[PDB]
């Protein structure tokens, strides 16, 4: 008889969607999680989705249906999912089991509504919802450890035992890549430049990604930048004008460790890592300290692993073995982890089937997915 | 008897242990898989499961028939959920297993999966047996 | 009898003849319609590690040099059974059926598998049960096929009881249809 279709893996982020086929080593499609509408001034469409909104962003106001990792606009999120299946992957959703990802601590009613929409609107034959941080841990070759997942809209510390996230110990910080971009715009403006428009924000995001780094010793780096120009870099704007950047290169991601830089009275990611571990079972803390896994685009800064190692060491018992793992593909480690999980022989049992959904309703997601 | 419930929970081969335990007045194992873990559950372990302190077992864990477990999710006293998910702890690389506890009006229903059996399957199984017993005043 | 086969045929994996993958997708989707994206991706998974997609090929339509994709079968390894293969998606081009090519596909599969040390083949069917028994299969138990995983992925990984409720999902296909599990020693 005909072989069964390969499962789809869809990782919905605040900023980027990553979608593809289970068992593949990379997503087939990566596109912005946006729906655009005419700024002012038929037109052609009442709304534009994903890469089409990106192409036409000059005439559009852009909305992000996911905020801080949480779905908050369900009508536009449905547009994103429709765009994922039919325009980016060009598959028929009723033909594929579909693995979705969710934020740590995703509210109960949100995961139910996700389940309902998948089964009733897109008519998938089966689905599963996995916590993003857990998938990143799988992609690093482990099932126990603590993940730091920092993306575009939210940052989480997630301790995980044998593949199970421990919700009582999860830490959430509403500071991530978009805030760092906004901060770089601000302090570049304080240097004499003017980055203030939405279009100019996209340029500064590229500056951030290409030139920023985490200093090992922040105050020493500031002194180095004040006493010579060895840390200064140039960047060529699209119109050919050139700007130069100095201590802004490392001041920007220093925010992750000092959220006061953007006016937040919040512990930095090193402190939240420590606090998370200290809420976990005493018997697993050593394994957490030894398996700190970085994931998400905002952990890509050069130097971030060395800095975490240094800061965690200063907080932990003096005899504790500490290891920071920063995989090279960690922009996509959530998606890769989903590809692994949905490919495991042990995963066959885990799907929620359409029949299970008809019997129990959306709340079945709370029994089967954790 | 209650052992019919144990045979029923064990029938599909997904679980290695199962038990029905009374938790009101003086707790005791009403039925359990002989020779395994849940049969040896003590009153003090039952008291921790259903007790007022819902925080210490996160850092200290808890035991079931003396088997150390780590708490993953706790909803055991919460309306409409009445379930707790755990994973055993081991030494020397030995495998660990998923456990779900559900709370009915007069019992706790416990299940332990075999190696590799996902905690979601065990939770669903335990939740359905508990719904069945609640349906009948238990 | 009455299905003697005269054409010259070879049996070759899709991943070694990628130029025929589109024609193979045409063949399968003509029988089992699903999105072409999905069918092309499924065939693109084929590799020496299994799963792999074997094509029965004929050199020409005896006119010019474009080879004909006569048939196809997918082979997958089996959970916990090193010497077993799962056979799926067995199909001969609709216009070429009844010429012995289905027999030659299934027999070629046995040769291919046996050469690599496999000693048992498994598959499911309902309507075609007698095709497989005619070729020496008999009823067996279910098995679980191992799906494609890319090389690059890690690879590390005391009151009385009330009455009970009402006092083999392995044997159904995707749509709740009972199916026969077949097997053959090779
Ligand atoms: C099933 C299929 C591959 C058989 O190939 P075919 O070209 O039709 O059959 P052949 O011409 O090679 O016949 C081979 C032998 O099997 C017999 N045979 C073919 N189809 C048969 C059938 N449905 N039932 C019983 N016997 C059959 C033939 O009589 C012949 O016997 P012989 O060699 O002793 O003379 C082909 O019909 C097909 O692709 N069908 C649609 C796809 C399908 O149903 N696939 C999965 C089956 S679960
Ligand atoms: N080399 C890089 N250096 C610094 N930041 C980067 C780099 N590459 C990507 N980023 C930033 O990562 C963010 C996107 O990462 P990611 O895809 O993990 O987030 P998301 O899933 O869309 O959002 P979230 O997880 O917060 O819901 C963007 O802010 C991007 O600017
Ligand atoms: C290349 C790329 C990066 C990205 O991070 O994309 C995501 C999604 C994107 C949506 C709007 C953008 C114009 C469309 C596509 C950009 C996609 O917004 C981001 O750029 C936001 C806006 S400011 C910022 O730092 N991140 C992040
Ligand atoms: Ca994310």
């Amino acid at each position: 008889d005909e072989d069964e279709t390969t499962a789809l893996v869809c990782d919905n982020g605040s900023g980027l969607v990553k979608a593809g086929f289970a068992g593949d080593d990379a997503p087939r499609a990566v596109f912005p999680s946006i729906v655009g509408r005419p700024r002012h001034q038929m037109g052609q469409k009442d709304s534009y989705v994903g890469d089409e909104a990106q192409s036409k962003r000059g005439i559009l106001t852009l909305k992000y249906p996911i905020e801080h990792g949480i779905i908050t606009n369900w009508d536009d999120m449905e547009k994103i999912w429709h765009h994922t299946f039919y325009n980016e992957l060009r598959v028929a959703p009723e033909e594929h089991p579909t693995l979705l990802t969710e934020a740590p601590l995703n509210p109960k009613a949100n995961r139910e509504k996700m389940t309902q929409i998948m089964f009733e609107t897109f008519n998938v034959p089966a689905m599963y919802v996995a916590i993003q941080a857990v998938l990143s841990l799988y992609a690093s070759g482990r099932t126990t450890g603590i993940v730091l997942d920092s993306g575009d809209g939210v940052t989480h510390n997630v301790p995980i035992y044998e593949g199970y996230a421990l919700p009582h110990a999860i830490m959430r910080l509403d500071l991530a890549g978009r805030d760092l971009t906004d901060y770089l715009m601000k302090i570049l403006t304080e240097r004499g430049y003017s980055f203030v428009t939405t279009a100019e924000r996209e340029i500064v995001r590229d500056i951030k990604e290409k030139l920023c780094y985490v200093a090992l010793d922040f105050e020493n780096e500031m002194a180095t930048a004040a006493s010579s120009s060895s840390l200064e870099k140039s960047y060529e704007l699209p119109d050919g004008q050139v700007i130069t950047i100095g201590n802004e290169r490392f001041r920007c991601p220093e925010t992750l460790f000092q959220p006061s830089f953007i006016g937040m009275e919040s512990a930095g990611i090193h402190e939240t890592t420590y606090n998370s571990i200290m809420k976990c079972d005493i018997d697993i803390r050593k394994d957490l300290y030894a398996n700190n896994v970085m994931s998400g685009g905002t952990t890509m800064y050069p130097g971030i692993a060395d800095r975490m190692q240094k800061e965690i060491t200063a907080l932990a018992p003096s005899t504790m073995k500490i290891k920071i793992i920063a995989p090279p593909e960690r922009k996509y480690s959530v998606w890769i982890g989903g590809s692994i999980l949905a490919s495991l022989s042990t995963f066959q049992q885990m799907w929620i089937t359409k029949q299970e959904y008809d019997e129990a309703g959306p709340s079945i997601v709370h029994r089967k997915c954790f | 008897g209650w052992n019919a419930y144990i045979d029923n929970l064990m029938a599909d081969g997904t679980c290695q242990d199962a038990a029905i335990v009374g938790y009101k007045d003086s707790p005791s194992v009403w039925a359990a898989v002989p020779g395994k873990t849940f049969v040896n559950i003590t009153p003090a372990e039952v008291g921790v499961l259903v007790g007022k302190d819902r925080s210490s077992f996160y850092v200290n864990g808890l035991t079931l028939g003396g088997q150390k477990c780590s708490v993953i999710r706790d909803s055991l006293l919460q309306d409409g959920e009445f379930s707790m998910d755990l994973r055993t702890k081991s030494t020397g690389g030995a495998p660990t297993f998923n456990v779900t506890v559900t709370k009915t009006d007069k019992t706790l229903v416990l299940l332990m999966g075999k190696e590799g059996v996902h905690g979601g399957l065990i939770n669903k199984k335990c939740y359905e047996m508990a719904s069945h017993l609640r349906r009948s005043q238990y | 009898a009455g299905h003697m086969s005269l054409a010259e045929l070879t049996l070759e994996p899709v991943h070694r003849r990628p130029e025929l993958l589109d024609a193979c997708a045409d063949l399968i989707n003509d029988q089992w319609p699903r999105s072409r994206t999905s069918r092309l991706h499924s065939l693109g998974q084929s590799s020496d590690a299994f799963p792999l997609c074997l094509m029965l090929l004929s050199p020409h339509p005896t006119l010019e040099a474009a080879p004909v994709v006569v048939g196809h079968a997918r082979l997958s390894r089996v959970l916990n059974q090193p010497q077993s293969l799962l056979v799926e998606t067995v199909v001969v081009a609709r216009a070429l059926r009844g010429r012995g090519f289905g027999r030659r596909l299934m027999e070629g599969l046995e040769v291919f598998a046996r050469a690599r040390g496999f000693r048992k083949l498994h598959l499911t069917t309902h309507d075609q049960v007698h095709f497989y028994t005619h070729l020496g299969y008999q009823l067996g138990e279910p098995v679980q096929g191992l799906v494609f995983t890319s090389r690059r992925l890690p690879a590390t990984l005391l009151p009385p009881p009330p009455p009970l409720p009402e006092c083999e999902t392995q044997y159904q296909n995707v749509r709740g249809r009972p199916i026969f599990w077949m097997e053959k020693d090779i």
